[PDB]
This record gives structure tokens, C-alpha cells and sequence, in this order.
């Protein structure tokens, strides 16, 4: 807020909004309908005692075809005031039927929806006072826009269309630094990026690419911010940054390109620098499969999250604006966290008992989760760490893959997830594989998984998930034991079997060649600049993408700090726990700067797999 | 009025001119994508019904922005691939549409049939030639199914050859090995593995594999005084 990004204030003014239009609904008794996917994102903002307090409704329900059966008994019954829908039609643009089917049947006599958007910051305030009467009606707003969007397709029974504009903007659940959007799932549980229908992929990629640009433009119009170096990788980023670009050069008002002309200018500049390093999910297929090992990733992968921040088997909440032993552990490693716990549960003893109840339910939770880890199938949890870490150093031999791949199949029981991520890991880390092992490994995996197993492997072999040795979208044709060289992944790191995750490396390179003068350097440009550069490392990620055109350096104004750097394609949680770890060594080595992580959903192995079925 | 720089003003007006084929152009070409579908929905209700489809066979390209919009419909979806010819997006409505309601084999002649008479690709050809194999199993299925009224149907040859193990019939189970080709080591200790799940000790005499087994009969449940010193 006002040039100091104050994350936390952007969760007051979508509840300040949603509860006036509530309360403007009407002073009466009301009755809420809210869509199943926005529900849980709701919840995770206001409390039920808060919504009941603060506005007179009273109930809360789901559109399901279950209303149908419940019309006569739900919707009958009740009904005080009137009946107010919440639908979401950012994407899909199609609005649910059940709504369609309850208008004609029940026959309503009052409809009211709320439809939800991106805040508009080009009406500027109303744009002061509408100068005073348009100057004598020199400006209207009647018929100068297209009859209706997407809800012209709403033009039965009634005239009742009381629509109305909630706002809403990005606000952080999961931790104060990170921010979060939901623009990867649809109505239908469907992924944005990796559709089960290989048809239309170019018109989903364009319309996530258009929301996030969406997104982005919002919040750079709220905080007043003036983008002056952009690092874009891979082929979507460069229409992204186009789009944008264009975007913001069209309808930003007056005003402001005055105070551009003074800020920055010509032949002077006040020192103000913001970044917007942007990477895509394809560049780099190696690290969303490795197994968690932080505590919220092994929480993560066997206890999914939902839209909001929590979990169905518990009970007790995960935000982090109420509880402080939530924020030390939920990154740490799970090795030390037992003695932490320990530490803390004895210090407390020679000292309110809400901290006892916290503990208590940590502890118990802590014991449940070291419990389950063994005695389900013992031994797996580490043989597949074992089995990655061999893996990713290279120990593959001739014809003995086959052996080890059936030996953990049925001697320990495990599932179907497990074995595709792995072989697909198999497939991807030697950049290629032989046309004599496919025809064995897909034999044996539409063998022992039934007939449809062959689409998903020929689905999926397309992407570059799935490759064989015999518009680009930039995939990755480089042998992964060359990156083990020009890189240090393998050697400081955690959250994984060991191993530096790549996109780290990519944004380790752009403000110091430390790693990368110890291997392939005889002369670089710099060792330490403030600003994103890059030069004289173009060859080596030539080869690494085949095409020296991925890389985009822009720079936007002519002549401590805030980078965002968002993250178009999900962000695998592990990631996070290593940028705190990058802003503090690079804080210590002399270079100040705050990163903020935009997320489009979080990502994971297991739930990647159910998207390609 | 396309000189305008409002990005509606002038999209209405071209469409209000009756030129209605150019404004589509300007809205692929600014990328908006949620005025595109309201222009779509409003183009279509008002002509003569059959000339979206000549529309957007020359116009438009491929660009599968309406036809994600009816994904959910089921019938629309039908008639427009028939008549583009795009066999390929046939056959994988199909499947869908047979996932859906837990039966594929139905479907499984047209697959069979839609992928052939393809002459594109030689993908397609392994694609067939593994329908080829589900074909036989499914012959084989229903000749060893009818011999005995078991209830075989659908399942794989794992879950087949589990049960066929139990009861086993010598000489005709090991058939089928030489008709498919099985891997020799699978099949070592895989009887073992369909054995010793229930209540019993047949790996005794099984000694005509290697490693493993000791872990596993160590694995699941004491009596580890068979086979000791093998090595």
C-alpha cells in the first residue's frame, strides 16, 4: 500500500465490499447461495460469526443438483427476504445450469447474483464528480458499450438481473510474503495448463495468459508501481510481457505520465528499481516430481489442500494471522522438528492456554504424521529417496532399469502415481531414450494397468514429459549430467533428496556468476551488479533450449527494492522454502532486495497426474 | 470506424454496419477473449443457423476458442467434426464420452476403426497394433471364459492370470505365455506373490526367484528355516 507493499491490507477491502453490498442487499432476513469452488475462498476471509454479526443473513448453501430434490424443501421453506446467488465466471464462461434449472421450475420472483472481478482501476474514483454534469451532457454512458458480456446468454423468464460488481484482488492465506491467485482451476476440476483434451490447447494457454496479465495489471494499478527492468524466459513470457506492456501503454490515464516525466526523466533518476522476472513451468519438468521433504510439503503430498488454506480430516485452522508456532515450523525441515517441539514443550513448563492447546494439537498432529510415515508400506518412503538421489547423479546401466522398476511394483505394494512420476523422472533426466525400451515398458504398463493406459501414454508423450530418442513452446533438449557441471545442484539445500532445484540456478545466474565462474568461466562482465543483466550467456542456453531467443531482456523507463517475480504455471511449495534462503544469503553477500512470489495455484507430482487422465 | 481507440465503441459499430466479418479479426488480433465469446453468442442466433460453420471453416482458422466454450453439450460437438472431417477429435469424444459411464470395450470397434484409414502417422500404427493385442485378449478372454462360468469379463491379464493361478491349469496357463510373449522374470515369483497373500507354501517346491522371495515371504508374516543356505 502507497509504494510499501502492505500484503495484509489487500484482505480488509474485499471484505469491506462483499459486507456493503450485503448489507445493501436489503434490511431483512437473507439467505446465501454460494458456488461450491468460491465457497472455501470465502470462508478462508470472513468468519461465520463475523458474516452473522455484521449482516443480517443467516444461512449459507451449495449450488448442487441436490437443491433440485431440495427445491420443495430447501428453497420452499426459509426464503424470508429473497434469494442471493454467488457464481464465478472469470473463466469457463458458462454459467452453472442449476441455477438456470431453478429460475424456470421454482419459479422465483426476485433474482439477485453476484458476479466477481478485478478491481477497475481506470475509473480512477468515479473520475472525480463526472465534471459536473459532463459539462452539459458532453459525455453519456447510455448504449456506448456492447449489450451484455458473457451473461447475454441470461435472457429468460424474468427482467430480474439486480447483478452486482463485488471487487476482489489478491490477498496471501498461506504466509504473510506470498500472495495467491486462483486462475488454474476451472468449475470442472480441470488444470489451466495441462488439459485432459488435446484439442484446444492454444485457446486455454491464451486465455490463462490474458487472466494473469489481468491479475498482474490490477495490482501494478493499486500499488502505483512503474516496472523499469523485465527478465522474460521462455516463449509465453514474451507474449506476456507484450501484452502487458501494450496494455498498460494504452489505458493508463493523465496525471501520471506527468509525474513520469519528473520521476525518472531524462538525463536523471531517483534510484527506485522494481523487477519482474518471469519463468514458465515447461522450462524446467525436472523438480515438480521430487518428493517433499520440508513439513508442509510432506503434509502437502498425502493430505491435499483445497482452495483455501486447510485440510478435511482436521479441524483446527493453518493461518498464520492468529498462531506464531504455525510460522517457525511449517518450513523447517521434519528432522528437527521433534527436538524443537521438545525444547518447547519443556521450556513452557516452568511458566494463556490457548498455547497449550496449540502445542498439545501440534504434538499430536506431528505423532500421527511420524506414525503414518512408517508401517504404510515401510521402507518406500526412503527407497524411493534413495532410488531418486541415484537417479539424478546418472547410474543407469543396460537393461537393468527393467529389474528395479517391477521390483518395488508388487513386493511393496504402491501406487499407480508413484511409479508414472518416477518413470516419467526416468525418461526426462537423460534427455532422450532408446526405441528399444518402450517397447517393453508400455507393454508391461498396459499390461498390469488396464487398456486406457495407452492414451494416457500417448497423450502425454507429446508435451516433452514423454519422449523418445528417434512453436517450439520451449522445451528442454540438453542432458541433465552437462547441467550437473556449468550448475552445483548437487554438491545449503532441503526440502528435497539433496538437490538445488534449476529455476534456483536460472535466478542465482541473473545477479551473480559466483557457481557459474567456477565452471565454464575465463572473463564475465561483472561479479556483482545490482540491476538483471544478461550477457556473454547466450551459448550456453542456446544448446539448453535450442534456440537463442528465450531469453528477453527488456528495459522500460529511458536513462529497498521489490521484485516480483510471478510464476505462470504453479509454484511447487519446495520452491519457496529456497527463495528465503536466496534473499538471505543474498542479503549477507551485500545485495538488499524483497522478493514477492505470485502464484497461480500451487502445483504438486500427484495432483499434475489426475490433470493428464 | 476502426480507427477508434476504445476497443467497444468501435467493435459495435462494425457489427451494427453489417459488415459482420471483420470485427472478428480485430478481436482475435487485440486478444480479449471474453468479448470474442459474447460477439460469437450474438453472431449466431441471428442467421441462418447452418453458416457458422462455413464461417469458420475460411474465418478464424482453427483457433478452438468456440468449441471450448460448448464442452459440456456433447451434441453440438458431434456434428461439427463429422462434417470438418476431423476423425481424430471423433474418436477421442467418444472415448470420453464412453469413460464417462464405465465401459470402454463398446466403444473400442470405432476406435478401431477411426484411427484406421488414417494415413497420416506411424504412432497411429503402434496404436493399433496394441488394439490388435487388446483384440485377441479380448478372443481369448471369451474362449477360456465360456469353458468355465467363472464370470470373466473386462479386468487385465494380471487380475486374470491371479485367479487363473489359484486352481491353476497346467499346460494352459502357461499357454498363453508363448501366444504373448510374457517376460520370463515377471512371471518367477509372481505365483509366490498369488500364493502366499491368503493362507498358504508351494515355493518349496517351486525350487526347479533368485533373491527376492526371501524378503518377501520375510516381508509378509516367522518359519524362515526353508531355503536358508541356497548361497
Amino acid at each position: 500500500m502507497n509504494r510499501f507493499w502492505n500484503t495484509k491490507k489487500f484482505s480488509l477491502t474485499n471484505a469491506d465490499g462483499l459486507c456493503a453490498t450485503l448489507n445493501e442487499i436489503s434490511q431483512n432476513d437473507e439467505v446465501l447461495v454460494v458456488q461450491p469452488s468460491v465457497l472455501p475462498v470465502l470462508n478462508s476471509l470472513l468468519t461465520f460469526q463475523d458474516l452473522t454479526q455484521s449482516t443480517p443473513v443467516r444461512k449459507i448453501t451449495l449450488l448442487d443438483d441436490q437443491l433440485s430434490d431440495d427445491l420443495p424443501s430447501a428453497l420452499g421453506s426459509v426464503p424470508q427476504m429473497d434469494l442471493i446467488f454467488l457464481i464465478d465466471v472469470r473463466t469457463s464462461l458458462r454459467l452453472p445450469p442449476q441455477l438456470l434449472d431453478a429460475a424456470q421450475k421454482h419459479n422465483l420472483s426476485s433474482l439477485h447474483i453476484i458476479y466477481c472481478r478485478w478491481k477497475p482501476s481506470f475509473q480512477n474514483t468515479l473520475e472525480d464528480t463526472e465534471q459536473w454534469q459532463k459539462d452539459g451532457f458532453d459525455l453519456n454512458s447510455k448504449k456506448t458499450h456492447f449489450p451484455n458480456v458473457i451473461e447475454s446468454q441470461l435472457k429468460e423468464l424474468s427482467n430480474e438481473y439486480t447483478l452486482y460488481p463485488w471487487d476482489l484482488l489478491p490477498f496471501p492465506q498461506i504466509d504473510e510474503n506470498v500472495l495467491l491467485t486462483h486462475s488454474l482451476y476451472n468449475m470442472e476440476n480441470v488444470n489451466m495448463y495441462y488439459p485432459n483434451l488435446r484439442s484446444l490447447q492454444s485457446a486455454t494457454e491464451s486465455i490463462l495468459v490474458d487472466d494473469m496479465v489481468n491479475s498482474l495489471q490490477s495490482l501494478i494499478f493499486e500499488t502505483n508501481s512503474i516496472i523499469t527492468n523485465v527478465v522474460s524466459i521462455g516463449n509465453l513470457s514474451k507474449r506476456c510481457s507484450h501484452l502487458l506492456k501494450k496494455r498498460i501503454d494504452e489505458h493508463q490515464t493523465e496525471n501520471d505520465l506527468f509525474i513520469k516525466g519528473t520521476l525518472y526523466g531524462e538525463r536523471t533518476n531517483c534510484g527506485l528499481e522494481m523487477d519482474l522476472i518471469i519463468l514458465e513451468r515447461n522450462t524446467d519438468p525436472i523438480t515438480p516430481l521430487l518428493t517433499q521433504l520440508t513439513y508442509a510439503g510432506i503434509l502437502d503430498d498425502l493430505y491435499e489442500f483445497n482452495s483455501g488454506i486447510k485440510i478435511k480430516e482436521k479441524d483446527m485452522n493453518f493461518n498464520y494471522k492468529e498462531d506464531k508456532i504455525w510460522n517457525d515450523l511449517k518450513f523447517l525441515n521434519f528432522g528437527s522438528i521433534g527436538p524443537q517441539l521438545n525444547k518447547l514443550a519443556k521450556e513452557l513448563q516452568t511458566q494463556l492456554q490457548q498455547r497449550q492447546a496449540f502445542l498439545k494439537n501440534h504434538t499430536t498432529l506431528s505423532s500421527d504424521v511420524l506414525k503414518v510415515v512408517e508401517t504404510e508400506e515401510y521402507g518406500s518412503f526412503n527407497k524411493i529417496l534413495e532410488l531418486e538421489l541415484e537417479i539424478l547423479m546418472g547410474n543407469t546401466l543396460n537393461n537393468d532399469i527393467e529389474d528395479i522398476i517391477l521390483e518395488l511394483q508388487y513386493q511393496y505394494e504402491v501406487d499407480q502415481k508413484k511409479i508414472l512420476r518416477l518413470i516419467c523422472l526416468l525418461s526426462l533426466c537423460k534427455n532422450s531414450l532408446r526405441e528399444k525400451d518402450y517397447e517393453y515398458l508400455r507393454t508391461f504398463m498396459i499390461d498390469s494397468w488396464g487398456i486406457e493406459k495407452c492414451f494416457q501414454l500417448e497423450s502425454l508423450a507429446e508435451l516433452g514429459f514423454f519422449t523418445s530418442k528417434t512453436s517450439k513452446s520451449t522445451r528442454l533438449q540438453k542432458e541433465y549430467r552437462y547441467i550437473s557441471q556449468w550448475f552445483n545442484t548437487v554438491p545449503a539445500t532441503f526440502a528435497y533428496s539433496g538437490v538445488v532445484p534449476l529455476t534456483m540456478r536460472l535466478v542465482q545466474m541473473l545477479y551473480d556468476r559466483s557457481i557459474l565462474f567456477h565452471n565454464y568461466s575465463s572473463q564475465q562482465p561483472f561479479i556483482l551488479s545490482r540491476e538483471p543483466r544478461v550477457s556473454q550467456t547466450e551459448d550456453l542456453i542456446e544448446q539448453l533450449y535450442g534456440d537463442s531467443h528465450a531469453i528477453e531482456e527488456s528495459i522500460w523507463v529511458p536513462g529497498e527494492d521489490i521484485a516480483l517475480v510471478v510464476f505462470l504455471g504453479g509454484v511447487t511449495m519446495g520452491e519457496i522454502a529456497i527463495m528465503k534462503h536466496l534473499q538471505k544469503i543474498l542479503g549477507k553477500k551485500g545485495i538488499n532486495k524483497r522478493f514477492i512470489i505470485i502464484a497461480d495455484g500451487l502445483i504438486n507430482g500427484t495432483r499434475i497426474m489426475n490433470s493428464i487422465s | 470506424a476502426l480507427l477508434e481507440k476504445n476497443e467497444e465503441a468501435r467493435i459495435e459499430q462494425l457489427y451494427n454496419l453489417d459488415d459482420d466479418s471483420i470485427a472478428l479479426k480485430e478481436c482475435i488480433k487485440v486478444q480479449n477473449y471474453s468479448l470474442t465469446i459474447s460477439l460469437l453468442i450474438a453472431l449466431s442466433k441471428k442467421l441462418t443457423n447452418s453458416q457458422l460453420t462455413k464461417l469458420l471453416i475460411i474465418d478464424m482458422f482453427n483457433n478452438p476458442l468456440y468449441l471450448y466454450y460448448m464442452r459440456m453439450d456433447k451434441a453440438y460437438l458431434y456434428d461439427f467434426y463429422r462434417q470438418t472431417d476431423r476423425f481424430i477429435d471423433l474418436a477421442h469424444v467418444l472415448l470420453q464420452q464412453g469413460k464417462e459411464q464405465q465401459s470402454l470395450h463398446s466403444f473400442l470397434p470405432q476406435i478401431k476403426d477411426l484411427y484406421s484409414q488414417v494415413q497420416n502417422s506411424e504412432v497411429v500404427n503402434n496404436t493399433i497394433e496394441q488394439l490388435q493385442r487388446q483384440e485377441k485378449l479380448w478372443i481369448y478372454q471369451e474362449s477360456l471364459g465360456k469353458r468355465f462360468a467363472i464370470s470373466f469379463t473386462n479386468m487385465t491379464l494380471d487380475q486374470t492370470l491371479s485367479k487363473l493361478i489359484e486352481t491353476g491349469q497346467d499346460k494352459q496357463v502357461k499357454e498363453i505365455v508363448k501366444k504373448f510373449k510374457i517376460s520370463e522374470k515377471k512371471l518367477y515369483h509372481l505365483k509366490c506373490k498369488t500364493l502366499v497373500e491368503a493362507k498358504k507354501d508351494e515355493l518349496l517346491q517351486f525350487a526347479q526367484g533368485y533373491m527376492p522371495f526371501y524378503t518377501y515371504l520375510k516381508s509378509r508374516g516367522d518359519k524362515a528355516s526353508p531355503y536358508v543356505n541356497m548361497i
